[PDB]
RNA sequence: CGCGGCACAUCCACCUUGUGGUGGGUGUGGGUAGGGGAGCGUCCCUCAUUCAGCGAAGCCACCGGGUGACCGGUGGUGGA
RNA sequence: AUGCCGUGGUGUAAAGCGUGGCAGUGAGACGGCGGGGGAUAAGCUCCGUACGUCGAAAGGGAAACAGCCCAGAUCGCCGGC
RNA sequence: UAGACGGUGAGAGCCCGGUACGCGAAAACCCGGCACCUGCCUAGUAUCAAUUCCCGAGUAGCAGCGGGCCCGUGGAAUCCGCUGUGAAUCCGCCGGGACCACCCGGUAAGCCUAAAUACUCCUCGAUGACCGAUAGCGGAUUAGUACCGUGAGGGAAUGGUGAAAAGUACCCCGGGAGGGGAGUGAAAGAGUACCUGAAACCGUGUGCCUACAAUCCGUCAGAGCCUCCUUUUCCUCUCCGGAGGAGGGUGGUGAUGGCGUGCCUUUUGAAGAAUGAGCCUGCGAGUCAGGGACAUGUCGCAAGGUUAACCCGUGUGGGGUAGCCGCAGCGAAAGCGAGUCUGAAUAGGGCGACCCACACGCGCAUACGCGCGUGUGAAUAGUGGCGUGUUCUGGACCCGAA
């Protein structure tokens, strides 16, 4: 409910009270399931193309007339059952996305975050830099010393000095700004890292 | 892409405040001498659609 | 996503042929010809287990008749007598006795003869 | 997590693949006849041999006006439970509560026991509405 | 009828005394078009886990396994 | 005589009715009993029956046999009636 | 600030080419700053009178035959074209759905006008819950080639050695091809006809049956041989083994007997002398778009719910209330409104309200429940998303007519 971690190359800083949105929420897995599936659906590009009759060159000729041939009722050389033919009910390039309610998305997200908080998986930080320049090495040591896990979700904001630079090249580590805070990432990552500014804007936005 | 409603159905049937459909009976516009005022009273009104064809009509109007 | 359905076909295909070994001609070589024969083979087995039961009854009965006539008594009167005595013994083991131990068979005949009432009147 | 995440029982019923054998549905598996139905879905309008019910029946009498200035409805009983304290009533407050549509004039019903003594800013009250309003002790506007 | 094993409704007693199951009893269980319910298998993606050039996949044979769509294991070929 | 409507008791896991969703059938044959056309006819044809069976039902028996007789297979049994 | 892909002898952050990131323009060229260059302007504003003149001419409008506008000639506006007649210059003209009057809006019959928008042969870069050589465009291979056709046009099939060619020197059969022995190679079970090498098919060897016997070519009974194998008398040669034999038991063959009219399609009715299939391999037929529509299961909220378009942002997140369905219906409509309509009234009747295990106060009733307020907690809901089944329009399960 109200806990913080240490600071890199320092001592300790934080002590920010968190509301009920990040702890006292009985998350519903059906809701979370529906939202997540919708997200992976929308992430699909819809390039699943094909080609059928009318797009294939030729095939308008009707050889082998209908009596005295001993052959089948041909009608066209590009018909499905002939090789080199078209595709029946093929994968037309669907562009699709399971448009959902904002209430469902928000409830799922705060639910998952409340599960991580209940399980002690929140690592609220103040910053992450040796003053100005980035350091993959330093962030690796800090995060490996704090979280001791593989998959990490990081929330900083629009600060590219080292927040959105030191975390790169770190297998299993993803980073985003609060406004782009989805649930798939949250449910995947265990030890979720938040900046103070991230909590300030996020909490204020959600009252 | 977008539905259509059968026009003649929309011009003959009227949905009420609830799940019911009515028909204006009017077999009384051509010849009325041999028809008595009794038969015209029988025809006069808006009766309820028979349940043996509401299952078709509701899709005709929707 | 082209799946290339061959594997699914090959499973039941080889599964049937390896069980189809023993038939003549194409019946033990080709899937579509072997498949048909197995349909009729299994219907035959289905009814033939029942027939097998009945046929074994008939063989057992016939042998019982032979032993009985060697003991100067018919099957009809033998079974009637065994019922009157109360000898709830099957025909299977009765025939086995009729072969491996004719003496005990004859003893059972004497029991049945004693158990019969008198004649064809009631 | 995702390895625990699962759906609610009763949703996601198996798609019925049709032409996939006899154990599932059949060789024709739905169009189980040999007439038209085996090739084409039939117009629901078209009966098949007789004058359609549409043509058979008479055209519904009457007409629709273009200039039908329809008003929305405010139930005075709903006012009673919504504003038992009275205070102030008006278009903006009613839509602020969400009891009535916006951008339109509203009438008041005689449905409901009104006790809250409050004036009502609205249009085209029925006589029973005025009787209830002044019986409580309020006043109509126009 | 007898001697045994599965299944759906129902009756009864228990576990959340129908979430769904557990124990017992009666009756039920031929079936096309066709309705309903639950299932088998293949390919791809995600997550977790995990075997693998000390030999994966595919293929061949063999021995077994499930009520079914089918599976597992062993051996050989081959080499991701 | 049968048959039919309706009522009151009795008996039967239950069928029925209304209400919605999704299909099929919309060519029927024979036999039994009553009828018309036809010649006192037909493996003829058009009807009726809360008559069945086949159709969609395997098995026994009728020599073999879809429609008649008996008999409605959950599976197994080298058990009986 | 380099874990993007890839290559390199088997799966590479640190072996390579590369990426991140940061550099890099003589000459040409698009945009862009500046100069020259070019070009407009010696004021028409304020006020008043309206006697004068102008304000788009074979035009508008009108009549006729048509198009098109929700609008099929219908009462037919406006717009467009054709043919004859043929107006006005502000006290004018057009329009406001035949039309007249009043009111209002605006001044046609000259021209130019960027933005938002539509499309990608073609050129860089990038992705892909798209195929991976009978699929993808037909074209990974001499591809719109070969080939067919006088011609318009039609229109094929063929990928894989091994990491490396290390391409079997030499010797022996043989006319050669081809093969063999050596040998390279990890491997030749990797030899140009080359990864794996399936099935139909041909063929060699071998255990069993078969030349006196008729049946969809099997099943069930079932003899006796043969392969294998356990226990055992026993071979005691026994610190070895199962030689052989009996018996027992897997997997073949199966003498001989019973039983039995092949699949599918379509049919009242089929094994068919009713149709289709030579066999194998691969491919091949109920799917998808739409805030479509009815019903349903389940999941958000709760008299609400929901956003579309579009904006911002990066993994598809947050905004965005215009709009829709529900919220009171009846009635042709005016209009009325928990009633309303028809109708002289409505007594009646059509659509919709409000169904109590019931207490307080209370009319009704012996009891049974009707009712007005408060209540023993009396009866309660749609909406949106995701699946299912159906359906409309989309080629719509698929193939084929002339």
């Amino acid at each position: 409910l109200k806990i913080d971690v240490k600071t890199p190359a320092g001592k300790v800083d934080g002590a920010i009270e968190l509301p009920a949105e990040l702890f006292d929420v009985p998350a519903n897995i059906a809701l979370m399931h529906q939202v997540v599936t919708a997200q992976r659906a929308a992430a699909r590009q819809g390039t699943h193309s094909t080609k059928t009759r009318g797009e294939v060159s030729g095939g308008g000729r009707k050889p082998y007339r209908q009596k005295g041939t001993g052959r089948a009722r041909q009608g066209s050389t590009r018909a499905p059952q002939f090789t080199g033919g078209g595709v029946v009910h093929g994968p037309k390039p669907r562009d699709y996305s399971q448009r959902t309610p904002k209430k469902m998305i928000a409830a799922a997200l705060r639910g998952a975050l409340s599960d991580r908080a209940r399980n002690g998986r929140i690592h609220a930080i103040t910053e992450l830099v040796e003053g100005q320049n980035p350091s993959t090495k330093s962030a690796r040591a800090f995060l490996a010393s704090l979280t001791e896990r593989k998959q990490v979700l990081v929330v900083i904001g629009r600060s590219d000095e080292a927040g959105a630079k030191s975390v790169r090249n770190l297998p299993g580590v993803h980073i985003l700004a609060p406004d782009q805070l989805n649930t798939y990432d949250v449910l995947r990552a265990d030890d979720v890292v938040f900046s103070v500014e991230a909590l300030n804007a996020y909490i204020a936005a959600n009252t | 892409p977008k539905a259509k409603t059968h026009s003649g159905a929309s011009k003959r049937f009227r949905r009420t405040g609830t799940g019911k459909i009515v028909r204006q009976k009017a077999n009384r516009r051509h010849l009325l001498e041999h028809k008595p005022s009794t038969r015209t009273r029988r025809l006069d009104g808006r009766t309820v659609v028979a349940a043996n064809d509401t299952k078709r009509v509701t899709s005709l109007l929707n | 996503a082209r799946v290339k359905r061959a594997v699914n076909a090959h499973k039941k295909r080889r599964s049937i042929l390896k069980a189809s070994r023993g038939y003549r001609g194409q019946r033990s070589r080709l899937y579509r010809k072997a498949k048909e024969q197995q349909l009729h083979s299994l219907n035959y087995a289905y009814r033939d287990r029942r027939a097998r039961k009945g046929e074994f009854r008939k063989l057992w009965i016939a042998r019982i008749n032979a032993a009985a006539r060697l003991n100067d008594i018919t099957y009809n009167r033998l079974i009637q007598g065994l019922k009157a005595a109360g000898v709830e013994v099957d025909r299977k083991n009765l025939a086995d006795i009729a072969i491996s131990d004719p003496a005990a068979f004859t003893a059972l005949v004497d029991v049945a003869r004693a158990a019969l009432p008198e004649d064809v009147n009631a | 997590k995702l390895h625990d995440l699962r759906p609610a029982r009763g949703s996601k019923i198996a798609r019925t693949r049709v032409g996939r054998g006899d154990g599932s549905k059949g060789k024709t598996a739905g169009r189980g006849t040999k007439g038209t139905r085996a090739r084409k879905q039939v117009p629901v309008t078209f009966e098949g041999g007789q004058m359609p019910i549409h043509m058979r029946l008479p055209k519904l009498k009457g007409f629709r006006n273009r200039f039908r200035t329809e008003y929305e409805i405010v139930n005075v009983g709903d006012i009673n439970r919504l504003f038992p304290q009275g205070g102030a009533v008006g278009v903006d407050d009613l839509v602020a509560k969400g009891a009535v549509r916006k951008n339109a004039l509203v009438k008041v019903l005689g449905d409901g026991k009104l006790t809250a003594k409050v004036d009502v800013s609205a249009h085209k009250f029925s006589g029973s509405a005025r009787a209830k309003i002044t019986a409580a002790g309020g006043s109509a506007t126009e």
